[PDB]
RNA sequence: AAACUUUCAACAACGGAUCUCUUGGUUCUCGCAUCGAUGAAGAACGCAGCGAAAUGCGAUACGUAAUAUGAAUUGCAGAUAUUCGUGAAUCAUCGAAUCUUUGAACGCACAUUGCGCCCUCUGGUAUUCCGGAGGGCAUGCCUGUUUGAGCGUCGUU
RNA sequence: AGGAAUAGUUUUCAUGCCAAGUCGUACUCAUAACCGCAGCAGGUCUCCAAGGUUAACAGCCUCUAGUUGAUAGAAUAAUGUA
RNA sequence: UGCUGUAAAGCUGGGUCGAACGGCCUCUAGUGCAGAUCUUGGUGGUAGUAGCAAAUAUUCAAAUGAGAACUUUGAAGACUGAAGUGGGGAAAGGUUCCAUGUCAACAGCAGUUGGACAUGGGUUAGUCGAUCCUAAGAGAUGGGGAAGCUCCGUUUCAACGUGCUUGAUUUUUCAGGCCAACCAUCGAAAGGGAAUCCGGUUAAAAUUCCGGAACUUGGAUAUGGAUUCUUCACGGCAACGUAACU
RNA sequence: GCGAGAGACCGAUAGCGAACAAGUACAGUGAUGGAAAGAUGAAAAGAACUUUGAAAAGAGAGUGAAAAAGUACGUGAAAUUG
RNA sequence: UUGGGCCCGGCUCUUGUCUAUGUUCCUUGGAACAGGACGUCACAGAGGGUGAGAAUCCCGUGCGAUGAGAUGACCCGGGUCU
């Protein structure tokens, strides 16, 4: 999921089951302001939902992880 | 089969979740019986009921 | 546990609770970046029975004012009427169950039970 | 060739998970349950099958609402809150 | 004579009888009357700092409130937890809440997490398109309200 | 039915703006991932298809690809199986 | 170790063991086993025996390792021979996929190897399928049977539109204008069906990710062009043509 | 069902099928069918350390009243075996 | 002959609280809850726990008492207002 944040400007989170793409791209717009470029999903094996936000051309993703705190 | 109905799907990943060894720190409970988990279930060996 | 203190809450506004529910689950999105590292991290707990704490003083704080609104008022909603059993919701109310016909209504009045003895 | 070669060609399910007791007990042709007779509004149950009455009767399953009945009739059934004592 | 076979004794095996227990069962007696559209019984899926099951619970998720009591919990960890006190733990008690997807199951449907419509608010230059938040739309029947239909029928032009 | 002259119409010509939700998606598909109690010589639907010989997609040999898997070792009486 | 009793049995020495038990007068019964092709559990001889023989086939060396016929790598010899021992899928399975570690059990020899065990990781879609349509059929409703569970019936002896379209109205009222043969619904991952391709990329995903280049549907909407004074375009005998062209 | 008190009852192949994560594991397409399974010790004090072994383990040693109690756990019969 | 409404009681139920007397000496034992000696309480010598058979160590038992909550036109006794 790191190589990810790096190469591509795209940032991995756990997701709701019930939320959609619509709901996740506000939802990352409220908590932290930045724009999702693309809002890709999937329902994992374990039950989880997992979401591949790729950000627009103004953020770094690498920042966001950082101003999160989880790398 | 890869075409899959959320219905099952759901029930699949459940399948694996209860499908884990003990956790160690189970057995060091004060009077604990239980030595290991009695309910492992391999794919081969004993179907599902999907 | 332990967390923030019930009748603290109880003091305070619907704008002043709702402020601080979103401090804590802010806090509790920054624990789960932790929990990522630590992992474990028991802190966790405290600010879940934080947020279950500061959610049932909202909805209870909102329950008298509607039933404040509905005082008095012959139509309440359900949720704020008595909650026993669903015979006992049908049965007959103590005004009805006390009713008599104005001929049985004499009768009882002219020839009440007695109270007496005997031997003497 | 009616045992182990025959016994090769069942990849057909005739049933499926029930949504009353997710049992796999739901034909799909038939659109019925033969566990609990879903969807009909009665629950499945006859006398000459006692022991399955025993697998799915009142309190083999969780009660979250006739667990309380009983604590509650104790009590008359109170309306209000409990008093903190002086 | 060895070996082998068989018998016996000792010790070691195999196995779990015997003895002794028992938070279980079984039966008798005494007492009580309390499920559900204010959504029951049951099902599915989830929930713990570290849990698979049983037990408990429902996104407030091994629980929130309240009352009582009065210093724990405990396998480890850990307080931005607590101790002459609104105060640890407790299905001790319990009167306030929360109560997922469902289920008689109620918008329609369901081998699909499928497809609508209405009201209020809101975002995208929007009564109409797309998104979000909250609240609604089942059937039979009763009383009442309103709107109607019939040369069935009454008065009048 | 609605349409002009000092102005009218049209998004079936070109260009430009916004959005497209939900669920599945890994892997086996069989002489070991399915069903036959099993890693069972059985059964189980379908797509692609090189060179030579030839009537031929037959049989035999080969390219690409994939395997070299089936307890092994030593002998070679009788009676067997092929 | 013995003693007593014809016997059923009782008592006793030694060893083991560790929490209860017995004698006598009576009461009571789920009260005595060698069998019942008895029941359940456990164990033999058979017996280290039958056997582990289909699908052409293996060998040398190095590495690793305590340990190598069987793991890896190299060299060779072979086979499947495109109607495959190849490359994908449907049903069915459900994590077997990938990486790391690993040999107690399993792979009827072995095992350093594994579809085993343990720990993690992994499945990204407006365009691929579902979803939508209807098929055989299934099945609600008004109803008609049946004591009833329910049976029949699918437009049926029914007053069956949660109608639309406009001009609107901002008066959230309306004015009306048209219609209502047929019309609940479910029912296809092989029928019908709006739209995506190439190159690259992962340990494991890709018509899904990256790069580039397209397309459809719904909605909004301006400019250019088109057209009109012969108002709703011109040309061609014609088949017909067109950037448009109620 | 709820709440109690009892018994000349049974004592883990008995007593309910279930004294245990029992209507559990598991079978069957399905209706249904449905087990086995209690006992170290007062207390884990659940054997530190040394040594041989690739390891499991073993031998010393240690704890314990007892290891003639080592989760293959009280007592440990018979069949069967060295 | 006589109506109705409230307020406190009693009874019933739930729930909270409260209560006598050795751990004295010797022996065995890992542990005394065993044996012996000396006792205490007993409307309490039921039962259980605690390192083995414990009235007297602990919870309880017997005797009763009480806080809080409920509940009852249709149980009664008092008040009190019409
Ligand atoms: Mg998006
Ligand atoms: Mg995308
Ligand atoms: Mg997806
Ligand atoms: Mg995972
Ligand atoms: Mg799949
Ligand atoms: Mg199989
Ligand atoms: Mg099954
Ligand atoms: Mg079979
Ligand atoms: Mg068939
Ligand atoms: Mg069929
Ligand atoms: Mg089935
Ligand atoms: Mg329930
Ligand atoms: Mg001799
Ligand atoms: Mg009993
Ligand atoms: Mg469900
Ligand atoms: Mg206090
Ligand atoms: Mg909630
Ligand atoms: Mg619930
Ligand atoms: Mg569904
Ligand atoms: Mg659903
Ligand atoms: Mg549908
Ligand atoms: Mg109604
Ligand atoms: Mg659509
Ligand atoms: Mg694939
Ligand atoms: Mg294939
Ligand atoms: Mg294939
Ligand atoms: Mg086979
Ligand atoms: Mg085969
Ligand atoms: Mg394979
Ligand atoms: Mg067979
Ligand atoms: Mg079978
Ligand atoms: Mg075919
Ligand atoms: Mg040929
Ligand atoms: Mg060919
Ligand atoms: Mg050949
Ligand atoms: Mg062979
Ligand atoms: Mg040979
Ligand atoms: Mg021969
Ligand atoms: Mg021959
Ligand atoms: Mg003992
Ligand atoms: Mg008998
Ligand atoms: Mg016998
Ligand atoms: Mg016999
Ligand atoms: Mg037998
Ligand atoms: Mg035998
Ligand atoms: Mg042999
Ligand atoms: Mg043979
Ligand atoms: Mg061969
Ligand atoms: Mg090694
Ligand atoms: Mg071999
Ligand atoms: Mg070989
Ligand atoms: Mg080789
Ligand atoms: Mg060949
Ligand atoms: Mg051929
Ligand atoms: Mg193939
Ligand atoms: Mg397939
Ligand atoms: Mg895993
Ligand atoms: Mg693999
Ligand atoms: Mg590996
Ligand atoms: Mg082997
Ligand atoms: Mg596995
Ligand atoms: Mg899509
Ligand atoms: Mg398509
Ligand atoms: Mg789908
Ligand atoms: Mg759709
Ligand atoms: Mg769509
Ligand atoms: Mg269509
Ligand atoms: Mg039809
Ligand atoms: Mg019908
Ligand atoms: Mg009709
Ligand atoms: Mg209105
Ligand atoms: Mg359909
Ligand atoms: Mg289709
Ligand atoms: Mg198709
Ligand atoms: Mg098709
Ligand atoms: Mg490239
Ligand atoms: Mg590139
Ligand atoms: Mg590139
Ligand atoms: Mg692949
Ligand atoms: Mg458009
Ligand atoms: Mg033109
Ligand atoms: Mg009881
Ligand atoms: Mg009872
Ligand atoms: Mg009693
Ligand atoms: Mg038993
Ligand atoms: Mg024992
Ligand atoms: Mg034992
Ligand atoms: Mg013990
Ligand atoms: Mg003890
Ligand atoms: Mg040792
Ligand atoms: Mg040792
Ligand atoms: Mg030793
Ligand atoms: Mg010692
Ligand atoms: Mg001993
Ligand atoms: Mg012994
Ligand atoms: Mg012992
Ligand atoms: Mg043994
Ligand atoms: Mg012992
Ligand atoms: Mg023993
Ligand atoms: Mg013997
Ligand atoms: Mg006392
Ligand atoms: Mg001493
Ligand atoms: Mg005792
Ligand atoms: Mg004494
Ligand atoms: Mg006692
Ligand atoms: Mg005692
Ligand atoms: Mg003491
Ligand atoms: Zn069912």
């Amino acid at each position: 999921a790191m190589k990810k944040v790096e190469d591509g400007n795209t940032l991995v989170f756990q997701v709701d089951i019930k939320s959609n793409k619509h709901q996740i791209k506000s939802a990352v717009k409220e908590l932290y302001d930045v724009d999702a470029l693309y809002v890709n999903t999937l329902i994992r094996p374990n039950g989880t939902k997992k979401a591949y936000i790729r950000l627009t051309s103004d953020y770094d993703a690498l920042d966001i992880a950082n101003r999160i705190g989880y790398i | 089969p890869s075409q899959k109905s959320f219905r099952t799907k759901q029930k699949l990943a459940k399948a694996q979740k209860q499908n884990r060894p003990l956790p160690q720190w189970i057995r060091l409970r004060t009077d604990n019986k239980i030595r290991y988990n009695a309910k492992r279930r391999h794919w081969r060996r004993t179907k599902l009921g999907i | 546990m332990a967390g923030v203190k019930t009748f603290e809450l109880r003091t305070k506004s619907k704008e002043q609770l709702e402020s601080q529910l979103v401090e804590l689950k802010q806090e509790l999105a920054t624990l789960k970046v932790q929990k990522l590292q630590r992992p474990s991290l028991p802190r966790i707990h405290t600010v879940r029975k934080n947020i279950a704490r500061v959610l049932t003083v909202i909805n209870l704080n909102q329950r008298e004012n509607v039933r404040a609104f509905y005082a008095g008022k012959k139509y309440i909603p359900k949720d704020l009427r008595a909650k026993k059993t669903r015979a006992l919701r049908r049965k007959l109310t103590k005004f009805e169950a006390s009713q008599e016909t104005e001929k049985a209504r004499k009768q009882r009045i002219a020839f009440p039970q007695r109270k007496f003895a005997i031997k003497a | 060739g009616k045992g182990t070669p025959s016994l090769g060609k069942r990849h057909n399910k005739s049933h499926t998970l029930c949504n009353r007791c997710g049992r796999r007990s739901f034909h799909v042709q038939k659109k019925t349950c033969s566990s609990c007779g879903y969807p009909a509004a009665k629950m499945r149950s006859h006398n000459w099958a006692l022991k399955a009455k025993r697998r799915r009767t009142t309190g083999t399953g969780r009660m979250a609402y006739l667990k309380h009945v009983t604590r509650r009739f104790k009590n008359g059934f109170q309306t209000g809150v409990a008093k903190a004592q002086t």
